[PDB]
């Protein structure tokens, strides 16, 4: 559609070059395209010039006998033409596929090795909107547009160089429609693009009616907005009628004028070209020729002006690849080393982190686990008992202060030591559309089915898994949609178990679980934690009292600690939070 | 069945337009089909003969031809403009009035997500289906078909070339489309692979990354990438195959038609303009068979439109006031269920049976049950959102079936699980139970619903954007924000959907206590799987898989209700 505004370019020659370099490997094939497009276009000049010295040569003196000898030129010429488009066209059809391939492995491989941050960020529909039309707007414009853009530069120039070779007049003549093409184009081209945004703008609101009252529906009908709603419609969609008319006049006469221009040069050519052959100053043939010219310069002066405009759109978008190529990687440090079979001892000294670096969310923590004890992290929305986690997996890193594992700070361990010693169970982990033995083995890849059903069972999941579809085979498509909440809560315990890390982390919501599977997710928990260190951001009563230690946080300040029974006395903050919801 | 609906009746007001712009478009037709054989008089008539009358008088008439098929097809484009535009304008609006009186099992049928793409996408489909029937559905079969007009009426046994250059051409059509239609398919299955992979790795990816199984999701996007990139390659070798082809076909019909014009004019049966004029017509009809074939590519897409919007356009609203529906004034909040089941699909077993309950005006009563067990169905009885497959529900000793729906519903105020604002302002949101509401009103309630200080610190407060959806807030003041909008409404019956998820425990308590103060007079029901916030209840209304399993205090129910014990088991 109509571009809004031309890109703005942090030096496009630099990505250019970058660009360029992607088309290295495979330059002697990009240079046999450049002259299949440089030929096939000349020939296809050459084409109404025969037909014109056929007229001149084999019909108008009868001599008929020199007809098989054009029309076997003509038909070579032809033959030619239609071989050198599918080479050129199956050449570079294969030759950027083969790039686009390179920067979807790229940009890939650049997800798995970026900082978690900017998944947090921005939104993961945006992120991939915009990647992949960036990505098919350079293969667009590689695998197309640049050539086209190329044979319409040849072709128009072969054409105007054999028109002024034949006739100068004529040629001033056929010549005089390009500037009424481009006067014309240029005003209903504004106007299109104008009109196209105003519709858009319209569009867009109506659109966003449509979605929002369909979505809430059930409000709207409680509310008895109806008639409101109806009322809000129709003003909106009277005035999309009157804008998307003339949205689509605009749009759509830009092909009659066109046409007329065509018409225009060819009654030209036909009327100042009989009255030159009148004259003996051009032959009849000429006048063919000349026809065979009368819509080079309405349509693919166009094609031009806006292939150039695809090129330039293709440019910022390959600026926008590379930066995103260019982005810092989580790597790790020489002196980083792999971690000793410990226990599991986990430590914070001072520590202070935020998101966004204005709005502080953790001050000042500071507190020591030992090997084996269940920790319960409790506190009200907006403490950050969850920011614990992305911390201590190194999601993110700490501004003041330290975190440590077994003596050794945790920013000075490889991360891959780091995430195989410590599992970690969100709130709302993540499944994969594969079957459930693939997804439990996600975390032990070289474990037998066999050994899974053994650890299956003590988990309480065996039981549902072999009781579905296909039992370990049922492939949950939609990362699985079609199992309660409840079971896929399992999964993730019964996968965080194969891995077998000495420190744990976990979230297990209570919320929408049966009565049944949560007596069986809880049993689940304790033989989860049986062997290892747990940190478990609790909402079960039974668990906040069997806890080796409770921290207490509020407000991004750790306030208090010790065991359930010491911190009901206190009267303080835990007192409070465990009487106004457990006081029944 | 289904219904005799047609969306040939959106285009009959306009049938003017819809009749000047194939009309104005024949007249570029003629006006097109005339330049070459205007071109044949120049040279047959004009040169040949030594006069420049003819070739300057002629010459002049193919401009004003030009101009004239110009004024052809402006007019043609925006007479079909119009056409088009004022069909889909009146489309959408019967889609939208048909849409806003559906019923939860109407939705449930056409998917809420099928409902939106329907009004949205379908109806441009529509409205360019229009558009082009209106321009060129009218101007390529006339070219095409003029074009072998003309040819004939040139020299009718030079069109035998034509019997020739048409059939491969129609057969290098079905060719291309019966086999590059499930290689193009297959590009679409493969794209969503490539999506997928990408997606699930940014949902899921402190799940690969803690796993250590970044290198295993390269290998598996490898696959989506090399499968798309081969899906790709062997669909588009068809197109890069089929342009050439198509050209060089039309180029051998020029080949033809002066080779076997050339054998026609030596016998003195065919001048040279008209040779000119021939290969010009030629290609003409060639080009229009292209344009006919593409065309035909685009109705089957666009058909499926039509079927999509005709079943909307013939769904019948589950939900119906009666004739002779009784006026509720006012209500006092008495609400009684007698034997009631229900099923949303007649496949499965109900999710609602014989539920027999009532509750007397005033009262607070907990619906409490674990997931799954019908609290939300239950309550949606209350106002006729769905109705009772077996046994009637009952406000006020009264038969809602038989009572108005805007006087019913103006007396319930629900607060929906799932929580939807709308565009505008804070307060246009919470005055849509009242538009006469005064901002003493709306302050009170929003002080109840513990929400007025969020909103007092927002920079232009109560006047504060609510975007689509009021997805610039969190699940937890958007919760508020419709509880606050439940009670400004003044209600005589009040339920609140599980609507204590996304608050802190403790602001729970603020928000439930403020009620009694307000809602003094007012039949309350709070649902909620557990335990401590149905305490807050006077009554608790227990459901256990779909069925009443107990309906009294926690001393009661503790010792008789065993689903009511297991509950207790789960949480304490
Ligand atoms: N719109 C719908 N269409 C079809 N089935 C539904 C629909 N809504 C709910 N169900 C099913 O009907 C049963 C009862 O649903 P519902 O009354 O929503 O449970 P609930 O316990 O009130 N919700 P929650 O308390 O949040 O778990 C469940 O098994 C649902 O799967
Ligand atoms: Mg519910």
């Amino acid at each position: 559609g109509p571009i809004l505004e031309k890109p703005a370019l942090k030096n496009p020659t630099a990505t250019l070059r970058r660009l360029l370099g992607y088309l290295r490997p495979h330059t002697f094939t990009l240079i046999m395209v450049f002259v299949f497009v440089t030929v096939s276009s000349i020939l296809g000049v050459l084409s109404p010039y025969l037909i014109g010295k056929t007229i001149d040569v084999v019909f108008v003196p009868r001599r008929f006998d020199l007809l098989p000898r054009y029309m076997l030129i003509l038909g070579t010429i032809y033959a030619l033409t239609s071989l050198l488009f599918w080479l050129q066209g199956k050449i570079m059809l294969t030759l950027s596929q083969d790039v686009v391939f390179r920067l979807r492995k790229e940009l890939f491989e650049k997800l798995q090795r970026v900082p978690v941050g900017f998944f947090d960020r921005t939104p993961h529909g945006d992120i991939i909107s915009r990647v992949i039309n960036d990505v098919d707007n350079i293969n667009n414009v590689l695998g197309n547009s640049i050539i086209q853009f190329f044979s319409g530069i040849v072709t128009l120039a072969g054409a105007v160089i054999m028109m002024f070779r034949v006739n100068v007049i004529l040629s001033l003549v056929t010549l005089s429609i390009v500037p009424l093409t481009v006067l014309i184009t240029q005003i209903v081209s504004s106007q299109t693009r104008k009109y196209f945004y105003e519709n858009q703008r319209v569009l867009g609101q109506l659109n966003g009616i449509i979605e929002e009252d369909i979505s809430g529906l059930t409000v709207i009908k409680l509310f008895t907005r109806e008639e409101k709603e109806m009322e809000k419609f129709d003003r909106v969609n009277e005035s999309l009628r009157k804008v998307g008319t003339k949205a689509q006049i605009f749009s759509g006469v830009l092909p009659p004028l066109m046409n007329m221009v065509n018409n225009l040069g060819f009654a030209l050519i036909s009327g100042f070209g009989g009255w030159l052959a009148l004259k003996d100053i051009i032959t009849v043939g000429t006048i063919a020729t000349f026809i065979g010219y009368s819509r080079q310069f309405t349509r693919p002066l166009n094609e031009l002006s806006n292939q150039f405009n695809m090129i330039q759109m293709a440019l910022a978008s390959a600026e926008r690849i590379f930066e995103i190529l260019d982005l810092e990687e989580e790597k790790d440090d020489p002196d980083a080393v792999e971690l000793r079979e410990v226990r599991g001892e986990i430590e914070f000294k001072n520590v202070w982190f935020s998101y966004d670096k204005k709005k502080p969310v953790l001050k000042d923590i500071t507190f020591h686990i030992k090997p084996g004890q269940k920790v319960a992290l409790v506190g009200p929305t907006g403490s950050g008992k969850t920011t614990i986690v992305n911390l201590l997996m190194r999601f993110y890193d700490v501004d003041r202060g330290q975190i440590l594992v077994d003596g050794i700070d945790i920013r000075k361990i490889k991360r891959s030591s780091l995430r195989s010693s410590i599992g970690i169970v969100l709130q709302d982990t993540i499944l994969f559309s594969t079957t459930v033995k693939e997804n439990l083995k996600y975390g032990n890849p070289g474990a037998t089915d066999e050994e899974i059903k053994e650890a299956a069972k003590l988990t309480h999941s065996d039981h549902f898994i072999k009781h579905l579809p296909e039992g370990y085979e049922t492939v949950l498509t939609d990362n699985g949609e079609d199992l309660s909440q409840g079971q896929r809560q399992l999964l993730a315990i019964t996968r965080a178990f194969l891995a077998n890390p000495k420190i744990l982390i976990l979230d297990e919501a209570t919320s929408n679980v049966d009565t049944k599977t949560e007596k069986s997710i809880q049993a689940a928990m304790w033989k989860l934690m049986e062997g290892k260190t747990s940190i478990i951001i609790a909402h079960r009563l039974n668990t906040i009292k069997n806890a080796d230690l409770i921290i207490v946080l509020r407000d991004g300040e750790i306030v208090e600690m010790g065991k359930h029974d010491e911190l009901i006395q206190k009267r303080g903050f835990y007192y409070e939070l465990f009487t106004s919801q457990y006081g029944l | 069945g289904g219904g005799s609906k047609t969306l040939a009746r959106y285009l009959k007001p306009y049938w003017i337009f819809a009749v000047l712009a194939p009309l104005f478009m024949v007249v570029e037709v003629i006006c097109d089909l005339s330049q070459p054989t205007l071109l044949a008089r120049i040279v047959d008539e004009g040169i040949a003969r030594g006069d420049f009358s003819l070739v300057l008088k002629t010459g002049i008439l193919m401009l004003i031809v030009a101009l004239i098929g110009a004024v052809g097809g402006i007019g043609c484009t925006v007479f079909a403009s119009y056409a088009s535009q004022n069909f889909g304008a009146d489309l959408r609006r019967d889609l939208f009035r048909k849409v806003l009186s559906f019923s939860i099992s109407n939705v449930n049928r056409f998917h809420t997500s099928s409902l939106i793409t329907r009004l949205t996408n379908d109806v441009t489909q529509l409205q360019n289906l229009v558009m082009m029937l209106l321009r060129i559905v009218v101007r390529a079969p006339l070219l095409f078909v003029g074009g072998i007009v003309m040819a004939v009426s040139i020299n009718v046994k030079l069109s035998s070339v034509l019997i020739f250059l048409i059939p491969p051409i129609v057969l290098l059509f079905v060719w291309l489309t019966k086999k590059g239609n499930p290689l193009f398919r297959k590009i679409q299955e493969s794209t969503d692979e490539v999506n997928r992979v990408v997606r699930e790795n940014l949902l899921g990816v402190r799940v690969v990354r803690a796993f250590r199984r970044e290198e295993y999701e390269n290998e598996n996007f490898r696959k989506a990438n090399e499968s798309l990139r081969r899906s790709i390659i062997s669909a588009f070798s068809l197109i890069v195959f089929a342009l050439p082809l198509f050209i060089f076909i039309v180029n051998m019909g020029m080949i033809a038609v002066l080779w076997f014009g050339g054998v026609l004019v030596r016998n003195n049966q065919m001048e040279i303009g008209s040779i000119m004029a021939y290969t010009n017509y030629l290609m003409q009809i060639m080009f229009s068979l292209m344009m006919i074939g593409n065309i035909l590519n685009f109705i089957v897409r666009a058909s499926a439109s039509a079927k999509r919007v005709l079943e909307v356009l013939n769904e019948k609203p589950a939900i119906e006031e009666a004739d002779n529906a009784l006026a509720l004034p006012n209500v006092e909040g008495s609400v009684s269920f007698e034997n009631v089941e229900f099923r949303y699909f007649e496949n499965t077993d109900p999710v609602l049976s014989g539920v027999n309950f009532s509750v007397k005006p005033g009262s607070l009563v907990a619906v409490l049950g674990e997931t799954g067990s019908g609290k939300s169905t239950l309550m949606n009885l209350i106002p006729r959102l769905i109705d009772p497959e077996r046994g009637r529900v009952e406000v006020d000793e009264l038969d809602v079936r038989t009572v108005k729906l805007k006087d019913l519903r103006g007396h319930i105020s629900a607060v929906p699980q799932e929580t939807v604002l709308f565009s505008g302002t804070i307060k246009e949101n919470l005055k849509w139970g009242r538009e006469d509401a005064t901002d003493d009103e709306i302050v009170e309630a929003a002080k109840i619903a513990q929400i007025h200080d969020f909103i007092i610190s927002l920079p232009e407060g109560y006047d504060s954007r609510v975007e689509r959806g009021g997805r610039n807030f969190s699940g937890g003041q958007k919760q508020r924000l419709s509880i606050a909008r439940a009670l400004v409404k003044k209600p005589k019956v009040l339920i609140l959907d599980d609507c204590t998820s996304s608050v802190d425990p403790i602001t729970e308590k603020r928000i439930l206590d403020g009620l009694k103060r307000y809602t003094k007079g007012c039949t309350t029901f709070i649902i909620t799987q557990k335990i401590p916030t149905a305490l807050l209840a006077d009554k608790i209304l227990v459901l256990h898989e779909g069925k009443v399993a107990g309906f009294g205090t926690h001393k009661e129910l503790l010792e008789h209700c065993k689903p009511y014990r297991e509950i207790y088991e789960s949480q304490f």
